[PDB]
């Protein structure tokens, strides 16, 4: 009106204005005349359908009114050759980068003002992208995800790939992180084919993600058999059902045409001695524990949790100061597995290092105790709780659990955790410890370390 | 101040006058490809309405002062339309844009023999003046017809939009020149520009565009509405084909010979549902093989390869031959 | 419920987004909160929530 | 000053010296030097002119006096200023013709930008120099100069407040506003020559003789076998003009133009206002003030004149959209069914022919207007000369109009003939 | 979702910077005002308020 | 499509034409 363009012009108050008085009330007090009503919670209901082409939908109903959240999931690291690795991170890099229906300002600007977030992530098995935003935007924000996540790579978000790809290089080179490390232990314990095949990509095959290599890697990996849908907070499963029809539902079914498929993972216990007159000197022993589909899992990740929570703390790292840091490493795919310990410590003395860390994993072997495994329990259960209790992570961990088995089970870890005895822990730890060590050594002294014989040796 | 909620967006812009402002998804800026909307424009003005009657009274006019003037030039010239159309001169010579696109995307001798050819021209018409091409090179020019060069036009636009064009969002801003002088200082742009006013926002819904109808029949038969089944209709499609191919020699064929309609109606047979056994087994195969090669891009075959290059020190800049016990 | 859609966007009355006053449906209902004094002065405050899995 | 991102090229005599030694120019005919004949006039109007200054005291009741006392008693003075009249001729003739070349070329794109304005700006300050000039002569050519600009800077303030004076004292040229005058003149073209400097540095970014793109990568290197090629083609204009003018003007002549330079303010008060001519390259815009009457509109027809031939690159330019702006059609959007149109790609110089005929009407309706005075004396109690007005509007069109330039139909019978020939050739 | 055009950013700002820059507009003729006082006084009764015309019987 | 940049299109192609009708009128005018 024209009283609020007067005082808008010079810059006063206006009391009388009913805005002004919501604005400056007393922090102490309510608002004079709002009030919002109360609500209970309501317990999770999940639901999976698939469509007639191929596309599965998870979604689980709001129990209490909050942000809905959105997620892709693609089975689509482990699926890129030679000639196409690296392009997962390409897409990472630009992964808001699309150009049939949104442009990249657009769909950025999206994210902006709606006040959300958007994320994508890859492993060596799944790219999982994910946005959280309010409902009355939750459909422009599943059609900007679902455009991000299928439609397929463009020459300028090639190019921009490629820039931030052999930006990450330099990164992860210069900082020495974890990551590379991982890199060298996954490339010797599968070699350079399947789950080797590093993360960021081969260094040298930089150039060569170009958006025909793009498409390509995702025409023989993107199919409609393995692309999952997931929604957190619906009020109605079938509201969704639909929005998700109305995108996905073009994609023609791969059912009955040649997929590219996954050959079966192979496990070698080779070894690498990396020498680079580094003060320090980081180990990596670890071995081929289990799949998703065995039943040890919940063992082996409360071995874990035993192992970081409260003897590689207590036995290795306070006792001797010459540990800089160790923790154990669980990783578990849909056909092999990787568990063992990793340690820095002082370059010197690194013969020292590796024995007590191969002591230390030995121990578990040895057995565990009542009161050491209700610890290692209770510091899981805090941890497992602690991520489902957010909204996100429980919607991505439920459309993790779909696509490996066609049930749910994080709704019933803690159920698990307690089926957990040490006896069973000491078992499947001393049968793993059996398998060919990977063994992996960065420093200054590496080359004076025992043969992979004597290690061997020292683990039987 | 708001631009949308002005008092003259109140008055105007309201549902009584169907002048409200609506908000749909979002979308891209630049939504409407232009050879698209090029070719809609040109079939509505040509093949329809009172402006399509004038238009086509002038087809002789323009045919003789538009297309075989270029072509004659580019013929003297050693040259076709594709070299003045494909890619224009000031592209070719001077555009950061068309230089950064054809970097990312182009192989280089798709520009090299653009301006190689060229260049067999002005080392002769720089240095003597008057030169006409003689008749070996001006027959490669002519060799290629026109039905390539479009192929070729209409790739390489739909790829700039696509890729290029469709991820551009312009922006208000101010004079690109760091010039001093005022009256470059103070250049404004972003105001008087259709596209800023039409829609104040990235979730607009748009509101002038074609109708599917105009559209569909935009891919009609350019000549006419005929009727190739029923032998009225072919006869006047041959005759308008005919008089097309006089007007322009090199657009389809060669300016002596004429046109094959029967390989155009198999062709037409097979694309479309419509089929039957009228056409020879011959010539059924070889418009199969014509049309699988004319759309099958060229790869390469890695063979007939040169030797690379593993250059060494000269003897001079490494030790001498001799080398004896140190010690 | 406002309507049969939870996504819809007829509230979005404003250019896309909501007026001045207005806020998000989700934002309206809030989760049940108890606030007790005892003799001693410590104040306890209870917001429970079932469906969570920690306390 | 964050939004002045910088400049080219920095103009120190370091780098000056090296950019000229090192410069390349590609290979060229004659009618792609009319600037360096222009830049070539502007030395030696400076020589000249200076010469001139030690020579012309500024009270207005001694220059005619003195100018022609010091012809006589030193030597080469009156040369000089021969030199200087001549120059100034010379220097307009030049700065049309490369006008008109550069618009012949369709150098109005966004990469020309830079070239085109810093070309500009110089010719419209070319242009007050020459006026200031002209106040220097004291003849009534010279007050009636004055007075139209007088006017001319007082229609702005529709007449209030003498917001003239620190100028054009009174109106009239006497010994302030002579000294002022000439003391700008003289400091205006010294800065024309800094101001052309940057235009010819700018203008390299992009240079082209033709419009189609040959392909060489040779050039000349510039400081003597182009510079020669350059003082060669000078010289041969100047042989033609010689030839030209020693036919076209007789020795003893009747009715001249020069015949309205015989009053000299001061000595001759009455004006023989039945013959007022000012020069030939003025000559255009006085005829414009007499075909139209009225005095805000002729005001305006010159200011737009001047500031659209400054906007070239804007109205007519890609726009750095890539020829995806949408122009304003008045009726082609019937025709199409479309409120807008795309501008046109396809508007080569060599090859079409609407683009050469559009652009030779201008340049005749040009010539026609600059070929004679109205003679306001009765031009509009008689009806006035049609080809006058209709060159005048014809100027106005192809000026601004982006319809004569970059037309839609040459772009629309390309796209249709190549759509008819896909469709047979599938 | 609020998505305006840069188009519109640009503009409103620049409206609003207009706004700033001519609050300085009465201050820069305040100024001028106050110098060339006469200048102003002969504009205001020379052309407005023209002198009456008489003269003296002197 | 916007109206008064349609409007300013109309101005800039008509405007001259007005200019042509008054030069005319007062010619017409000077005759007497
Ligand atoms: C010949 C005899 C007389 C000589 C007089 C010399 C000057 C005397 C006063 C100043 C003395 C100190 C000089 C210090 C210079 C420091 C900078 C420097 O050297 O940088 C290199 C500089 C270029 O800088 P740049 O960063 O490259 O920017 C240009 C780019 O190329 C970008 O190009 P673009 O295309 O984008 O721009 C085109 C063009 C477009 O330009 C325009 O359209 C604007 C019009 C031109 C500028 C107008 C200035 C008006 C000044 C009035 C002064 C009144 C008298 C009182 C003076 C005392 C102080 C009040 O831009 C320019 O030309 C801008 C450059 C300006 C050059 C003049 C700089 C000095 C004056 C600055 C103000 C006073 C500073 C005083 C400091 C000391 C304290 C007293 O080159 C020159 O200085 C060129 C010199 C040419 C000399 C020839 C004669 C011209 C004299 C000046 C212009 C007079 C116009 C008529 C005025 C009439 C008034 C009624
Ligand atoms: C109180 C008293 C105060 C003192 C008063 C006295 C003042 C004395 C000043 C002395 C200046 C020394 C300048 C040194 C360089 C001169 C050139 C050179 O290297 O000579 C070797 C050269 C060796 O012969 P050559 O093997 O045939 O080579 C010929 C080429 O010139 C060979 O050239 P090139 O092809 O190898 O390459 C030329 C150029 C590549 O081309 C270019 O890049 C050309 C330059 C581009 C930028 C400038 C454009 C404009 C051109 C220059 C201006 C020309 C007009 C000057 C008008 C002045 C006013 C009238 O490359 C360069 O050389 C780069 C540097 C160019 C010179 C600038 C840098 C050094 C000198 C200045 C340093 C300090 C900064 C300046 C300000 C200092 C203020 C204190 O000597 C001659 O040929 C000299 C011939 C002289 C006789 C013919 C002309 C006579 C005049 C006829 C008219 C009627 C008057 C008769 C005479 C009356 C008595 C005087
Ligand atoms: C210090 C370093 C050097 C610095 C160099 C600076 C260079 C500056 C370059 C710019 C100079 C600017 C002035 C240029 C002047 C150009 C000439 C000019 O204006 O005209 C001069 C004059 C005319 O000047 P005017 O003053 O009379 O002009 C009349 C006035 N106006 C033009 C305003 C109407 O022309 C001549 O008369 C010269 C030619 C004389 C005759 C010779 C040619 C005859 C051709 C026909 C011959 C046919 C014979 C056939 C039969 C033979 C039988 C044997
Ligand atoms: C195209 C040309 C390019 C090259 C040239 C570049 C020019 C660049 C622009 C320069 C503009 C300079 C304007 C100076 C005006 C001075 C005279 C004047 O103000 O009016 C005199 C006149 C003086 O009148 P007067 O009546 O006293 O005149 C004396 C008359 N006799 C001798 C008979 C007594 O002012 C007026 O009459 C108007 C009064 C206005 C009062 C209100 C103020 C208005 C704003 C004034 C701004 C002044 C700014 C000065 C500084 C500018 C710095 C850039
Ligand atoms: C708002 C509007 C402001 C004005 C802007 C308008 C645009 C202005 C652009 C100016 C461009 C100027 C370019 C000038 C380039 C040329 C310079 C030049 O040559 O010097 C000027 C010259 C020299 O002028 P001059 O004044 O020295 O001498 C000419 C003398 N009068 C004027 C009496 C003719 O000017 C001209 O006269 C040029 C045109 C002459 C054309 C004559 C051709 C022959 C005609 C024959 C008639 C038919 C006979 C046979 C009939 C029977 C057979 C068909
Ligand atoms: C001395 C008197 C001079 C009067 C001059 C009048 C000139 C009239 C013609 C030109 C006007 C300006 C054209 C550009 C307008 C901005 C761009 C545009 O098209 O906007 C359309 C926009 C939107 O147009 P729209 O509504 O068609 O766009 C929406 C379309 N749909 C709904 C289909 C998506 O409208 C505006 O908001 C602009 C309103 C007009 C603003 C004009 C300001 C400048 C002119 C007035 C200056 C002040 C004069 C004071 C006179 C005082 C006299 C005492
Ligand atoms: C496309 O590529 C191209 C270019 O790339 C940019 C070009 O540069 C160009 C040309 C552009 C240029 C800027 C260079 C122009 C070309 C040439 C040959 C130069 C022309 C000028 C001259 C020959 C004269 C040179 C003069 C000087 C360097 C001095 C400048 C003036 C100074 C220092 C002050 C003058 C002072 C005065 C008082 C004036 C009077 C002077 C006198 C000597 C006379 C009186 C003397 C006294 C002492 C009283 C072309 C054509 C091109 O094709
Ligand atoms: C709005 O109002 C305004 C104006 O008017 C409208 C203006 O004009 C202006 C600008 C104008 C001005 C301030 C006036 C300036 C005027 C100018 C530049 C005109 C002059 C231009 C020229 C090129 C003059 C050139 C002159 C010459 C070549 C003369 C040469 C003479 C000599 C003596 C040279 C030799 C000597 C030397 C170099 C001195 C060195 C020392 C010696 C020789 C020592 C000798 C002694 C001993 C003992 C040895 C402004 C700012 C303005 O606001
Ligand atoms: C490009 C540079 C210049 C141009 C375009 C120019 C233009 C002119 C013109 C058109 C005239 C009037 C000629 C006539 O009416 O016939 C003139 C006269 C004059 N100019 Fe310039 N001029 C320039 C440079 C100079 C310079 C640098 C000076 C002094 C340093 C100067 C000093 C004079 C003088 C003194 C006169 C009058 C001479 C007399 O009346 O006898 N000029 N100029
Ligand atoms: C006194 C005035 C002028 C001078 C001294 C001058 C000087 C020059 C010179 C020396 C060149 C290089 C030689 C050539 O291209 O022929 C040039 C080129 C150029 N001039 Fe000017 N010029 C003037 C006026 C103008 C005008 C009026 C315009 C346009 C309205 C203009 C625009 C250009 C452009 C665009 C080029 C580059 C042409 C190209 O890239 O092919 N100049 N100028």
């Amino acid at each position: 009106s024209v009283r609020k363009a007067f005082y808008d012009f010079i810059y006063k108050d206006d009391k009388s204005a009913e805005t002004y008085k919501v604005t400056t009330a007393d922090p102490r007090t309510p608002v004079q005349g709002f009030r919002g009503q109360t609500a209970e919670d309501v317990a999770a209901k999940y639901e999976v359908t698939k469509l007639a082409n191929g596309v599965t939908i998870i979604t689980e109903s709001q129990t209490f009114p909050s942000q809905v959240d959105m997620g892709i999931l693609l089975d689509v690291t482990r699926d890129e050759t030679n000639e196409t690795s690296g392009s997962l991170l390409s897409i990472k890099n630009t992964y808001l980068k699309t150009v049939l229906n949104t442009n990249e300002t657009i769909n950025y600007g999206v994210v902006q003002q709606s006040g959300g977030s958007f994320e994508m992530e890859y492993d060596q098995e799944t790219a999982y992208f994910k946005a959280n935003c309010l409902a009355h935007d939750a459909t422009d924000v599943f059609s900007m995800v679902a455009d991000c996540a299928l439609e397929p790579r463009s020459t300028v978000a090639a190019s921009v790939g490629v820039e931030k790809n052999q930006n990450t290089h330099k990164l992860e080179s210069y900082l020495k992180t974890g990551e590379l490390f991982n890199e060298s232990v996954f490339k010797t314990a599968y070699g350079l084919k399947g789950l080797g095949l590093p993360l960021k990509g081969l260094r040298g095959n930089v150039k060569n993600l170009s958006s025909y290599t793009l498409q390509k890697f995702q025409l023989e990996n993107i199919t409609p058999n393995r692309i999952f849908v997931c929604a957190a907070g619906v009020e109605s499963h079938q509201e969704f059902v639909d929005l998700v029809q109305t995108k996905l539902a073009q994609i023609p079914s791969a059912e009955g045409q040649k997929t590219h498929q996954r050959e079966k993972s192979e496990y070698l216990g080779g070894e690498v001695r990396n020498l680079t007159e580094e003060s320090n000197v980081t180990l990596a022993l670890l071995f081929q524990s289990v799949p998703w589909s065995s039943a040890d899992i919940v063992a082996f990740n409360v071995a874990a949790a035993l192992l970081n929570n409260l003897r590689l703390k207590k036995n290795l790292l306070q006792k001797y100061a010459y540990f800089d840091q160790a923790e154990a490493l669980n990783f578990h795919f849909t056909d092999s597995g990787l568990f063992g310990l990793r340690t820095s410590g002082s370059a010197d003395r690194a013969k020292d290092i590796l024995n007590h860390s191969i002591a230390e994993l030995k121990a578990i072997a040895s057995g565990v105790n009542a009161d050491e495994l209700l610890t290692a329990k209770a510091a899981l259960k805090n941890s497992v709780l602690s991520a489902l209790e957010r909204q996100t992570d429980r919607l991505e961990e439920t459309v993790k659990n779909v696509r490996t088995f066609n049930k749910i089970q994080h709704t019933d870890y803690v159920k698990q955790i307690d089926s957990v005895t040490a006896d069973q822990v000491a078992k499947a730890v001393a049968k793993v410890l059996t398998s060919n060590p990977t063994f992996v050594a960065q420093g200054s002294q590496v080359n004076a370390l025992p043969t992979y014989d004597a290690i061997r040796n020292l683990l039987k | 101040v708001r631009l949308e909620k002005i008092l003259w967006e109140q008055l105007v812009n309201v549902k009584a006058f169907s002048r409200q402002r609506v908000i749909g998804a979002p979308s891209k800026w630049y939504n409407e490809n232009r050879t698209e909307w090029f070719k809609v424009a040109q079939h509505n003005a040509f093949n329809t309405g009172f402006s399509g009657v004038i238009l086509r009274a002038l087809e002789p006019l323009l045919a003789k002062f538009i297309y075989r003037w270029r072509l004659d030039i580019a013929h003297q010239r050693g040259l076709t339309l594709e070299d003045s159309l494909l890619f224009m001169d000031r592209e070719l010579r001077r555009c950061y844009f068309f230089e950064t696109v054809a970097r990312q995307n182009l192989h280089p001798y798709t520009v090299l023999f653009m301006k190689k050819r060229r260049a067999r021209y002005y080392k002769v018409e720089r240095g003597l003046r008057g030169f006409y091409v003689p008749d070996w090179v001006r027959k490669e020019a002519e060799e290629r017809q026109l039905s390539e060069t479009v192929d070729n036009i209409f790739n390489w636009e739909n790829f700039v939009y696509r890729e290029y064009m469709s991820d551009m969002t312009p922006i208000g801003r101010w004079t690109s020149l760091s010039k001093i002088t005022p009256l470059d200082m103070f250049q404004y742009y972003g105001l008087f520009r259709n596209e800023a006013w039409d829609r104040f926002f990235y979730n607009e819904a748009f509101y002038e565009s074609y109708s599917e109808k105009e559209k569909q029949e935009a891919n009609g038969n350019p000549f006419g509405k005929f009727n190739l089944q029923t032998a009225d209709g072919r006869a006047q499609f041959e005759k308008e084909v005919n008089t097309f191919i006089e007007r322009y020699p090199f657009a389809v064929t060669k300016p002596g010979q004429k046109f094959d309609f029967t390989r155009f109606y198999a062709l037409e047979d097979l694309a479309n549902k419509r089929d039957t056994s009228k056409y020879d087994p011959a010539l059924l195969e070889s418009v199969k093989n014509e049309l699988k090669q004319s759309a099958a891009l060229p790869a390469d075959n890695g063979a007939n390869k040169t030797k690379k290059s593993k250059p060494i020190l000269p003897d001079w800049l490494q030790p001498k031959f001799g080398k004896a016990f140190q010690a | 419920k406002s309507e049969r859609l939870q996504f819809s966007k007829a509230r979005l009355t404003d250019f896309g987004e909501l007026p001045q006053g207005e806020i998000p449906t989700a934002l309206q209902y809030d989760r049940p909160c108890r606030v007790e004094t005892l003799a001693n002065g410590v104040r306890l405050a209870v917001e429970p929530s079932s469906v969570s899995p920690l306390a | 000053m964050e939004w002045n991102k910088g400049t080219y090229m920095s103009t120190s005599i370091k780098k000056i010296v090296q950019y000229f030694s090192v410069m390349t120019v590609s290979f060229h005919d004659i009618n792609s030097l009319f600037g360096f004949f222009t830049f070539l006039t502007i030395a030696s109007q400076l020589v000249s002119g200076t010469m001139l200054a030690f020579s012309l005291v500024p009270e207005p009741m001694l220059i005619p006096m003195v100018r022609e006392e010091e012809d006589v008693e030193d030597l080469y003075t009156d040369d000089f200023f021969w030199l200087h009249e001549r120059g100034v001729d010379m220097l307009f003739i030049f700065s049309y013709f490369h006008l008109f070349r550069k618009i012949y070329l369709n150098n109005f794109e966004y990469e020309q930008e830079a070239a085109w304005k810093s070309g500009v700006f110089t010719f419209l300050l070319f242009q007050v120099v020459v006026f200031l000039g002209l106040v220097l002569c004291c003849t009534h050519l010279s007050d009636i100069t004055l007075a139209i600009a007088a006017n001319l800077y007082d229609t702005f303030f529709a007449g209030k407040g003498k917001f003239y004076w620190w100028i054009f004292t009174s109106k009239e040229l006497n010994t302030d506003t002579i000294i002022r005058l000439a003391y700008l003149h003289y400091v205006l073209a010294f800065f024309l020559a800094y101001l052309g400097l940057i235009h010819g540095v700018d203008m390299h970014y992009d240079w082209k003789n033709e419009s189609s793109m040959d392909g060489l990568e040779t050039e000349m290197i510039w400081f003597d076998e182009a510079l020669s090629n350059e003082l060669g083609a000078m010289i041969e204009i100047i042989l033609i003009v010689m030839i030209v003018c020693f036919f076209m003007y007789p020795e003893p002549e009747a009715l001249s133009y020069e015949f309205f330079m015989w009053g000299d303010i001061g000595f001759i008060n009455d004006v023989r206002f039945l013959s007022v001519a000012p020069h030939w390259y003025f000559r255009p815009f006085m005829a414009w003030l007499t075909v139209c009457p009225f005095h805000k509109i002729g005001l305006f027809g010159l200011i737009y004149y001047f500031f659209i031939l400054f906007y070239q690159p804007v109205i007519h330019g890609t726009n750095e959209q890539n020829n995806y702006t949408k122009r304003n059609v008045a009726f082609v959007s019937f025709f199409i069914n479309r409120s807008d149109i795309m501008t046109p790609k396809y508007h080569s110089v060599e090859d079409n022919l609407l683009h050469q005929i559009t652009f030779w009407l201008f340049l005749c309706s040009a010539l026609y207007v600059t070929s004679y005075l109205p003679y306001g004396r009765f031009y509009n109690r008689i009806n006035g000369n049609y080809g006058t007005l209709w060159s005048f509007m014809y100027i106005f069109f192809y000026l601004g109009n982006s319809f004569l330039r970059r037309p839609l139909i040459t772009e629309l019978y390309l796209f249709n003939a190549f759509v008819k020939s896909k469709f047979l050739k599938k | 979702m609020y998505l305006p055009t840069f188009y519109k950013l640009f503009h409103e700002t620049n409206a609003f910077r207009l706004k700033r820059y001519v609050g300085y507009g009465p201050l820069l003729l305040t100024w001028s005002i106050w110098t060339l006082y006469p200048a102003l006084y002969n504009m205001i009764y020379s052309d407005f308020i023209p002198p009456e015309r008489g003269v003296p019987k002197r | 499509a916007p109206v008064f940049l349609k409007a300013l299109r109309y101005v800039i192609y008509s405007y001259p034409l007005y200019v042509c009708y008054l030069i005319k009128q007062a010619q017409i005018n000077a005759q007497g």
